[PDB]
């Protein structure tokens, strides 16, 4: 409709001009006049502690929602078929009827115990329903945080044992078909299996969060309950276009910014091993703009599976250290967010201003904050103009990237 | 008793350089922003600026269709916006 | 200025919408990212190889040493140099 | 080892001031002219700037003749051309 409306608008334009031939490209810029212009219809704590955990723990029941629901639903359908299983169980759908295929609907029977049990659990929303929640929260979400341990053993010292893990993790978990593998699940089980029988040449901290690790993933397992020649299919599959298509731009970035003031922050051997790092941060920081400019999708994979096993092999020459495996941890959140990118695939027609949405003091607070640090601004609007479509010069892209930025 | 060093980097006479050097230069920098908006008035006081902001994010918005010949007939409406203020007043009115 | 900017046009004209100057872009981009994150990095290498260098070794050539007993005289005193004193060689430095 | 004098002109404190007022005056520099070109636009951006340049250079021109009366005559055409914008418009279109 905008298309529509301004070629419609420049048609007009262009034909009481005259009342075109040899227009190029400094005859067309230099021809403005009034004519353009002219106006057509314009079509005593404790209250506190309470009520500000219970808000936290109903943030939590938002996102413990969808999860919520399909235990309730299960667990309704559970109680009647154990009240009924008292002699036979022999019909599935003719049990599903007795109270229609395929929604989230709920307009059905209701046992007065199941109501009386939540009666019971809503006499007590002072601080039982809030770790309950947290428990249906790590019930609920149940798979980050076996990647959250499988990062969190590798950050403790853990220098060649468990560096293969992390990689297939990214690559294989975070890159396929949204329900992770068939059987990533098996071959990760059984190398964290094999990793603490091995530590038996006979460790302290490193099994100490291992067996973590081995829960952790058998929680994921349990509660799952559902279940050379090959790399070219599945990276083919990464071009099927089955994925919901969202995007984040503005986290990996925010999360690299948050990694340069961790090695600025490091300055107080390794300080003279920090700036390599450092440039060849920098030179990610520019590089990921023009992948996301081009909107391209298969350069980011391969600066993905780049960037992970570079900085991996990183991971083994900083010790000849707390803040530097912080730094890790700190960009572990870039590749995850990288590979969600990957996952979903680039939405179409957003390009925008990361900032201006909506004209909220909040907003404009947040947009005079960005244009204060050096070198941002002016680097934003060179590397947009150098990567994206454009027919206008340098000099006169600034124009446009000022005027824009004032008038916001 | 002993004097830990602090002179050792200006030789007496290079600190009152330096701090007339710190006081000189943000002073005529501070004298920038609080004492010299008068010039740039009319790129900065107008009333309702829909009109301009709806036609900059269609000059952001071509230039995602790629329909390229469709900048540099809006750009030079831009432009020739901000060459003759007087169509400014023209055109950032308020609305009934 | 611009009248030489605008004769420069004259001798090269660019066809309407298009023609967008694609390795040109690169041309004058890459120096100025390159310009500004140098602007940002050098500053910051010069900071750092000023302390890095070291390894200029200090084998000590005297050795003076004394007992005193009392106050009243140093009764054994000796110095050597470095015929008695031995460089060690890396056999004697696995050794230790 | 020994250490030849790195830290001998700053105290320790003395750089990250340094190097931080470096980039904060080289960055408030070049924030000068990579986004604050709008206000220079209406002087910048004409057309075909002839009709300026035979008056220009024809104040270049009197001053040698010393018919030094035709200099405000000539000089007050153009300082009135830079003080209504409107009749930039009016005279720095293009010929037919």
């Amino acid at each position: 409709r905008q298309m529509k409306r301004i070629r419609a608008k420049q048609e007009k334009y262009r034909q009481s001009q005259a009342s075109r031939p040899w227009l190029d490209h400094a005859t067309v810029i230099h021809s403005g006049d009034y004519f353009l212009f002219e106006s057509d219809s314009e079509e005593f704590l404790w209250v506190l502690g309470q009520a500000t955990v219970d808000g936290l723990t109903r943030w939590l029941r938002a996102f413990t929602k969808h999860h919520r629901t399909m235990s309730d639903v299960l667990c309704a359908e559970r109680y009647l078929l154990t009240q009924e299983l008292l002699r036979v169980g022999e019909v599935r759908r003719g049990v599903l009827d007795q109270l229609a295929s395929e929604l989230l609907l709920d307009r059905r029977l209701h046992i007065p115990e199941l109501e009386e049990a939540e009666r019971f659990e809503a006499q007590q929303g002072r601080t039982l329903r809030l770790l309950r929640a947290g428990y249906q929260c790590v019930a609920a979400h149940s798979e980050l945080l076996c990647y959250f341990i499988i990062i969190l053993n590798h950050m403790v010292t853990a220098s060649a044992a468990s560096l293969v893990l992390p990689v297939l993790v990214f690559l294989w978990a975070m890159l396929t078909i949204p329900r992770p593998s068939k059987r990533f699940w098996m071959t990760a089980i059984v190398f964290t299996e094999v990793m603490v029988v091995t530590k038996y040449l006979f460790t302290d901290s490193y099994i100490k969060y291992d067996l973590v690790q081995l829960m952790a993933l058998f929680f994921h397992r349990s509660q799952l309950l559902c279940y050379q020649p090959l790399q070219r299919f599945f990276h083919d599959i990464l071009h099927t276009k089955y994925r919901a298509a969202t995007d984040v731009y503005a986290l990996m970035f925010l999360a690299d910014i948050v990694d340069i003031i961790i090695i600025i922050f490091g300055f107080w051997q390794v300080p003279q091993a920090f700036l390599f790092m450092l440039l060849v941060q920098f030179g990610t920081m520019v590089i990921d703009r023009a992948l996301y400019l081009r909107k391209t999708v298969l350069g980011k994979l391969a600066f993905q599976v780049v960037l992970v096993v570079a900085i991996h092999i990183w991971m083994f020459f900083i010790l000849p250290n707390a803040v530097a495996q912080l730094w890790y941890f700190v960009k572990c959140i870039y590749f995850a967010l990288s590979a969600y990118q990957i996952r979903c695939g680039y939405p179409t027609r957003i390009l925008g201003n990361f900032l201006t949405k909506k004209y909220n003091h909040l907003n404009l607070f947040l947009f005079q904050g960005f244009r204060l640090v050096p070198f941002l601004v002016e680097l934003r609007a060179v590397m947009d103009w150098v990567w994206t479509d454009t027919t206008l010069s340098l000099s006169n892209w600034m124009c446009v990237e000022d005027i824009y930025a004032n008038i916001f | 008793k002993v004097s830990p060093p602090s002179l050792g980097f200006l030789a007496g006479y290079g600190i009152v350089g330096l701090y007339v050097s710190i006081v000189l230069v943000v002073g005529k920098f501070v004298r920038g922003f609080f004492s010299e908006i008068s010039h740039s008035i009319m790129f900065e006081e107008l009333p309702c600026v829909d009109r301009i902001l709806k036609l900059c994010q269609d000059i952001f918005l071509v230039r995602e269709t790629r329909e390229l010949e469709l900048e540099e007939e809006l750009y030079a409406k831009l432009i020739f916006l901000y060459r003759s203020p007087e169509t400014m007043i023209k055109w950032t009115r308020e609305r009934e | 200025i611009i009248k030489c900017s605008r004769e420069t046009e004259k001798k090269y004209p660019q066809p309407k919408g298009q023609k967008k100057k694609k390795i040109v872009k690169y041309g004058m981009g890459g120096l100025i990212i390159l310009f500004l994150i140098a602007i940002i990095w050098f500053p910051l290498l010069f900071m750092s190889l000023i302390r890095s260098v070291v390894g200029v070794v200090n084998q000590p050539i005297d050795v003076t040493v004394t007992l005193k007993l009392g106050g009243y005289e140093p009764l054994f005193t000796m110095s050597a140099q470095q015929p008695s004193i031995v460089p060690f060689t890396p056999q004697a430095y696995e050794e230790l």
